[PDB]
């Protein structure tokens, strides 16, 4: 479970390097479950990008590093389109 | 030298029309009347989709950083490097 700064986050390049190799390398072998906050800002964006390019560069490899995000229902921008009374399949 | 010499022959025959030369006039007439009124083949040079080329270049720039670590790591195993360390 990775946590960090959401809206006001700044990082040196050396810190950026560990997310690309250290977090992804230790996530991809063991078959982990990266759980984090669901947001497009800050550190969660860094985890979201650094897990995406692995799936492209995997060259049709089996399995994907599964990622589950948890955020509050209140602070969502366009959630009025999400509420469907029937099963929004 | 031969493997380098291999290419241009395949080029010249790829560009050539298909007829044996007693019938190559049948090819010359259609091309001469098409260039009378008003481009490589798309198997040796093609302008890709922009949206495709972005994905291809991102894949490339991913793979470069994977090359560089092995390069510098095996460069750390020369003996002169060990003596310096």
């Amino acid at each position: 479970s990775v946590t960090g700064g959401a809206k006001n986050f700044n990082m040196k390049p050396r810190l950026k390097s560990i997310f690309r190799r250290g977090l992804v390398k230790v996530a991809q072998t063991t078959g982990a479950w990266i759980i984090t906050g669901g947001s497009h800002t800050g550190v969660m964006k860094q985890v979201g990008e650094a897990v995406r390019d692995f799936s492209l560069s995997s060259s049709y490899k089996e399995g994907e590093l599964i990622t589950i995000g948890v955020a509050t229902w209140g602070t969502v921008h366009r959630r009025e389109g999400l509420i469907h009374p029937t099963g929004s399949f | 030298i031969w493997k380098f010499q291999r290419h241009d022959l395949i080029e010249e025959y790829h560009g050539r029309p298909a007829a044996p030369p007693p019938f190559i006039l049948l090819s010359h007439l259609q091309l001469f009347i098409k260039r009378v009124v008003l481009k490589r083949h798309k198997q040796l040079k093609n302008k890709l989709e922009k949206n495709e080329e972005a994905a291809l270049l991102s894949w490339e720039i991913y793979l470069k950083e994977n090359y560089l670590q092995n390069r510098q790591f095996q460069q750390k195993q020369r003996p002169e490097q060990k003596i310096e360390d």
